RNA sequence: AUUCAUAAUAACUUUUCGAAUCGCAUGGCCUUGUGCUGGCGAUGGUUCAUUCAAAUUUCUGCCCUAUCAACUUUCGAUGGUAGGAUAGUGGCCUACCAUGGUUUCAACGGGUAACGGGGAAUAAGGGUUCGAUUCCGGAGAGGGAGCCUGAGAAACGGCUACCA
RNA sequence: UAUCUGGUUGAUCCUGCCAGUAGUCAUAUGCUUGUCUCAAAGAUUAAGCCAUGCAUGUCUAAGUAUAAGCAAUUUAUACAGUGAAACUGCGAAUGGCUCAUUAAAUCAGUUAUCGUUUAUUUGAUAGUUCCUUUACUACAUGGUAUAACUGUGGUAAUUCUAGA
């Protein structure tokens, strides 16, 4: 916004993952917060890259507010950022969604029972249930 | 044992890694490679915790199989490749090699210099020997061996190899006056230009090994390795030229010049 | 009773614990030589046989609608460029390789032969590897050959100064 | 498994619990320093014990060693930067011979009280553990600072605290709600 | 320091062997074959060019007990020769001699509410207790044994048989 | 932080213990359920027994395909996308747990292998075989079933299997 001072410091330009990782300096002093989404916008339009090529994560806040220092990474293109950015990150920035699926225990006991089962199983099925009507 | 070790801890993993004994219980263990355990630097945290290019595993992982760098002239995508003293490891990102030489105090520092001293490296020889149909042959530190060497070679010898082809093109022996570099025991790297030799008939010979600042000390032979003749050198020395001041007029050269 | 099989060779009527491994019948090794006791009948029939597996060697005159009037289809032909060219037994340059016999199966309106992929079949890229394979033991061993060459050239004139050296001295 | 964290412990319990004499005197430093438990001067005497011994073991090598000499620089840049020693006194008969009052009397809890901006050390106790004042950029609200001068030459006030403006406070607010409601 | 790594010499091999695997680039010439040629990547060697590993092994060091002074064998109980077995050393196991080896400088036997270390608690010093447990090494995965696969297991979230 | 004190006598000086005192990466227990911090945690007795559910499986551009799966095919009249199951290869001998056994046995420091190790190692392959052979004989390069599948059956029955 207006006079947020914010910065980031020990910059460095790896194009190995291609991209520039730094430590993020942010001095809201009397602000209420400021949001992963502010400060992804506000380093994207200072450095002039890309609103979604930047991604900012940890955001520790020192104690009685004020100041909080953050890891940050900008990517030369949306395409580098989603092939080197982590699931997690990506489905808890909005950038992508992993489907739901079945919890731990229930998908080793999945693997558990197929495991058992030797074959497809649809002819094991199929004598069951022969054996069941006669 | 009932079998080979495939995990290592940290806190039980060479000092000269540097690894914090927080952020996890293990630690990066190298397999079979080219140098000793614990005489070596694996790949994955030389990236992690000297250059910091990467800070995660994952990442550092998924930058070895996408071909980015490579070592010796090959890409050798192995998560935990072991690369120790007298690595070449160069980066076609900016076009930087990385030479993993021996800091004063110990450790593994890293020298970045060009594609000349990239092409160029040298090497210690273990053994000289005959091999099968009558072929002679060489052992080297890191086993980049040279097959049919010029008869002048003998043990405890150091050549320069140039990555490319199989040729030795410098070669230097063993004898008073030389630059060395001593990798082993608590004078890791110091270069201190050998004066004598005493044998010690039976094994373990000892070499007088003296600095520049006529700090004269004492190493196995099987520590020392000539790195040059008197003067020039033939790679880079690394910053401190390996000196080992003394800790008073290091501490005070450190509040001055800080 | 009970679905104990019947295993070949043991010539007795009754049932035994048998220590069966990789590669004997009524067992399969879950875990490599992993050898198992199973409980086998014997090789002879008896009342206690519940079903009895039979083969028809020769038949006979009277037909029944379940074993000729009706038959099952082979599911799948020859699958080696070999083993289709020695089933259609034409010739050695035949095209079997490309007149192999196609099957046709079709989801729904759709029809498509799907052909699977043929195995053991003369192919430019196989000739490509062999001419490479070739090429590269013919350097190798040129290379070799002048690498020994050169060194003993190399052993040859240093033993020569060596020689002249050690005749100029101690005159 | 996880690696090993380290902990140590900082104070000593004396010897003897009941000496009129050392409990009267440690009475006496308390009040008089402003400190609230025993447990507190019973590790400022830890760390005494600390520091004299580890000069002692110092003073019994010989001279001109130069163990001895990078320890006893160590120490007395340390001491001089905390400062409860004059920085121009390289005898270390003083840092000897420190006592626990000596010690007691430089670190910032007397320093406030005796500069005069909390008027009281239990005042200016309630105060650091109520977080109204920063000693530097950082706001602390823990007693025990013993600053290094680095907060004597950033003397000021806490951003968010009284006499620091921006904030009336929410007492504040409640009594002119109510001095507007009485008045109209 | 070796009978060392080696090279050769009639023979022994009953035969283990030197892409009868697959992707990726496919641009050059015509003697027309899709011929000649063009570059990389997991599989291999009966070979060494040290490495991650195992195996025995040298020299010293362990608590309390004499209410434990002698201990060590139908044919292992110390040594010599030879063989077998082992990845090889070796009484490791077999055939053939002497009475050989250990011991008051404590053998042997018993106990251990004994896994051994780095180390933990007071520190003027010298010390006295503890270490099951965050790392290293060893043993086991109910007690015993015996084994297949495997480079590597006496393997037990592998198997076989007997036993709370 | 190289310290003592109370207790035998009517009283005194003593060797002497019983206490008092202070610690425990030494436990247990009783009273206090106010707050940043990493977090010790069924070891002592019982290495006693286990109902339950988990803790070892595995893919790439680059081993074999067709659950009777998905849609573009438009380079395939043999495909180079996806390819669950099964065969092959590798791992499962790592890790984690406990301390029962064990007194020169482990273990620690230091040695020896000129007494032996070596999956993938790894640095690279090795112009040596047309064995009744200057012509039984394909090297523009051979043969069969064991699996999933199409159906059949066995018992309450097992990570059971006979089957064509």
């Amino acid at each position: 916004s207006d006079a947020v001072t914010i910065r980031t410091r020990k910059v460095i330009s790896n194009p190995l993952l291609a991209r520039k990782q730094f430590v993020v300096d942010v001095l809201h002093p009397n602000r209420a917060n400021v949001s992963k989404d502010e400060l992804r916008e506000k380093l994207a339009e200072v450095y002039k890259a890309e609103k979604d090529a930047v991604s900012v994560f940890g955001f520790r806040t020192q104690f009685g507010g004020g100041k909080s220092v953050g890891f940050g990474l900008v990517y030369n293109s949306v395409a580098e950022a989603k092939k080197f950015e982590p699931t997690y990150r990506l489905v808890r920035y909005g950038l992508a969604e992993k489907v739901e699926k079945a919890s731990r225990q229930q998908r080793k006991q999945k693997k558990n029972r197929d495991k058992k089962i030797f074959g497809t199983g649809k002819r094991l099925a199929k004598k069951v249930a022969r054996r069941n009507a006669d | 044992a009932r079998g080979p070790k495939k995990h290592l801890k940290r806190l039980a993993a060479p000092h000269h890694w540097l690894l914090d004994k927080l952020s996890g219980c293990y630690a990066p263990r190298p397999s079979a490679g080219p140098h000793k355990l614990r005489e070596s630097l694996p790949l994955i945290v030389f990236l992690r915790n000297r250059l910091k290019y990467a800070l995660n595993g994952r990442e550092v992982k998924a930058i070895l199989m996408q071909r980015h760098v490579k070592v010796d002239g090959k890409v050798r995508t192995d998560t935990t490749y072991p690369a120790g003293f007298m690595d070449v490891i160069t980066l076609d990102a900016t076009n930087e090699n990385f030479r993993l030489v021996y800091d004063v105090k110990g450790r593994f520092a890293v020298h970045r210099i060009t594609d000349e001293e990239a092409s160029y490296k040298l090497g210690k020889v273990k053994k000289v020997q005959l091999g099968k149909k009558g072929v002679p042959y060489v052992v080297t530190h890191d086993g980049r061996t040279i097959r049919y060497p010029d008869p002048n070679i003998k043990v405890n010898d150091t050549v320069k190899i140039d990555l490319a082809s199989g040729k030795i093109t410098d070669f230097i022996k063993f004898d008073a006056g030389k630059l060395v570099y001593v990798t082993g025991g608590r004078n890791l790297g110091r270069i201190g230009t050998i004066v004598h030799k005493e044998r010690h008939d039976g094994g373990f010979d000892l070499v007088h090994i003296k600095d520049s600042l006529d700090n004269t000390f004492v190493t196995r032979l099987n520590n020392v390795f000539v790195i040059g003749e008197q003067g020039k050198p033939y790679i880079s020395l690394p910053k401190g030229k390996g000196i080992k001041l003394s800790i008073a007029e290091e501490r005070d050269r450190r509040r001055a010049q800080q | 009773k009970q679905g104990f099989p019947m295993k070949q060779g043991v010539l007795l009527p009754t049932r035994i614990k048998l220590l069966l491994t990789k590669n004997v019948s009524c067992y399969r090794p879950r875990r490599d030589g992993e050898r198992k006791r199973k409980s086998v009948r014997g090789a002879i029939v008896g009342p206690d046989l519940a079903v009895l597996a039979l083969v028809i060697v020769k038949k006979g005159e009277q037909e029944l609608e379940g074993l000729t009037d009706t038959t099952v289809p082979k599911r799948l032909g020859p699958k080696r460029a070999n083993n289709i060219r020695k089933f259609f037994g034409l010739s050695k340059e035949d095209d079997v390789r490309d007149f192999v016999i196609r099957r046709e199966v079709t989801k729904g309106e759709k029809t498509y032969t799907k052909a699977p992929k043929i195995q053991r079949l003369v192919t430019p890229q196989r000739l490509q590897r062999k001419r490479h394979q070739r090429a590269l033991k013919v350097r190798n061993a040129q290379a070799q050959r002048e690498a020994a060459a050169e060194y003993a050239q190399l052993l040859a004139k240093r033993l020569s100064e060596r020689k002249a050296e050690k005749a100029e001295i101690r005159k | 498994p996880r690696a090993p964290r380290t902990y140590s412990k900082t104070y000593s319990t004396p010897k003897r619990p009941y000496e009129s004499s050392r409990l009267d005197a440690e009475l006496k430093l308390a009040g008089e320093f402003g400190l609230k438990n025993k447990k507190e001067i019973y590790r400022i005497s830890f760390q005494l014990s600390k520091i004299r011994r580890a000069a002692r073991d110092l003073l019994t090598r010989d001279e001109k060693d130069p163990k001895r000499l990078f320890e006893g620089n160590a120490l007395i840049r340390r001491l001089v930067r905390v400062g409860v020693l004059s920085e121009d006194k390289k005898k270390l008969d003083y840092v000897l011979a420190l006592k626990v009052e000596d010690f007691l009397e430089r670190r910032l809890q007397t320093q406030v009280y005796k500069l005069g901006l909390a008027k009281s050390v239990h005042h200016a106790r309630v105060l650091i553990t109520q977080r109204h004042i920063a000693v530097g950029k950082q706001i602390v609200n823990i007693p025990s600072f013993m600053v290094r001068l680095d907060s004597e030459k950033h003397i000021d006030f806490a951003p968010t605290s009284p006499f620091g403006g921006a904030r009336p406070g929410r007492v504040a607010r409640r009594n002119a709600a109510r001095k507007a409601e009485a008045s109209g």
